[PDB]
């Protein structure tokens, strides 16, 4: 009558991974950056009329530590890859996070919805056409989002579990 | 090679006082900003900050004098300076050395190992070790967490040279 989910957020430094998590999990957002070493929230939802306990893992945004780094990815069952669309680098960070989601798994299949994120900034580096080739590309949905205004949040998050229980 | 010394409080009350030798024999550039940093004598340092992330088993980090938020921190010759040298490597529990963002971005920000942290070689800058007061850094370490976060605030109410 419940599931539940482990939910992993990566992406580059800085993309609002946390940002994200927190609007999710708290529904407030504040400017500060506070840099993360690793965070786990719990929250109950219900999505498409199906309630859900969410675990998500809120990761650094570094490579580093690959030890830590594959176990984050063997014990996730869906992976957010968030970039920010004024942070070009970060979306060209986006297949590498994806590569070591592969390797690590050991899987073609793994269930992850890309996060164009912070698209309340009129900064944007990176072009929306550019995200769609992307995510179609690796057969994944993509979402635009902005933690500071709550758009898309609980898209990201929600079509991430429809992945998974599509996945399965 | 001089001496430096933190007095460090728990939500202000007094813990202990640790004191590092600063190793101006093979980092001066380094060794010098962190002396200076700790006099006050260029008119901001240390004084009051906060150590922001303490996970036992690894660290002690401190220095954000300028932001108060962990991101923060400047050194006496500007924002930022270059990685000196690698020489001194990360042994063991006591060892000194500078917190960065990357390659040639010391500032103030710092850390004082509580274990062998040989990963971190060449990639931040040794600089000192713990003189006297190895127990006080342990002691810091109850108030860290798996990310850091600290459950009291942990600052250097005093610091200075002896
Ligand atoms: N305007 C705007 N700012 C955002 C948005 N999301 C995050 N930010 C800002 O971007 C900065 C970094 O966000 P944060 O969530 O900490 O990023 P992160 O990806 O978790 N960083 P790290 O890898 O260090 O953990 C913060 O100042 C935050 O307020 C967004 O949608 N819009
Ligand atoms: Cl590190
Ligand atoms: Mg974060």
């Amino acid at each position: 009558s419940m599931t539940e989910y482990k939910l992993v957020v990566v992406g580059a430094c800085g993309v609002g991974k946390s940002a994200l998590t927190i609007q999710l999990i708290q529904n407030h957002f504040v400017d500060e950056y506070d840099p993360t070493i690793e965070d786990s929230y719990r929250k109950q939802v219900v999505i498409d009329g199906e309630t859900s306990l969410l675990d998500i893992l809120d990761t650094a945004g570094q490579e580093e530590y690959s030890a830590m780094r594959d176990q984050y990815m063997r014990t996730g069952e869906g992976f957010l890859l968030v970039f920010a669309i004024n942070n070009t680098k970060s979306f060209e960070d986006i297949h590498h996070y994806r590569e070591q989601i592969k390797r690590v798994k050991d899987s073609e299949d793994v269930p992850m919805v890309l996060v164009g994120n912070k698209s309340d900034l009129p900064s944007r580096t990176v072009d929306t056409k550019q995200a769609q080739d992307l995510a179609r590309s690796y057969g994944i949905p993509f979402i635009e989002t902005s933690a500071k205004t709550r758009q898309g949040v609980d898209d990201a998050f929600y079509t991430l579990v429809r992945e998974i229980r599509k996945h399965k | 090679n001089p001496t430096v010394f933190f007095d460090i409080a728990v939500d202000g009350e007094p813990l202990g006082r640790v004191s590092f030798e600063l190793f101006a024999d093979k980092v001066p550039k380094t060794a010098e900003n962190f002396r200076a940093l700790s006099t006050g004598e260029k008119g901001f340092g240390y004084k009051g900050s906060c150590f922001h992330r303490i996970i036992p088993g690894f660290m002690c980090q401190g220095g954000d004098f300028t932001r108060h938020n962990g991101t923060g921190g400047k050194s006496i010759y500007g924002e930022k300076f270059e990685d000196e040298n690698f020489i001194l490597k990360h042994t063991g529990p006591g060892i000194l050395s500078m917190a960065n963002a990357g390659p040639n971005t010391n500032g103030s920000q710092f850390f004082i190992c509580t274990a062998k942290t040989e990963w971190l070689d060449g990639k931040h800058v040794v600089f000192g070790k713990v003189k006297e007061g190895m127990n006080i850094v342990e002691a810091m370490e109850r108030f860290g967490s798996r990310n850091g976060k600290t459950s009291k605030k942990i600052t250097i109410a005093d610091c200075g040279q002896l």
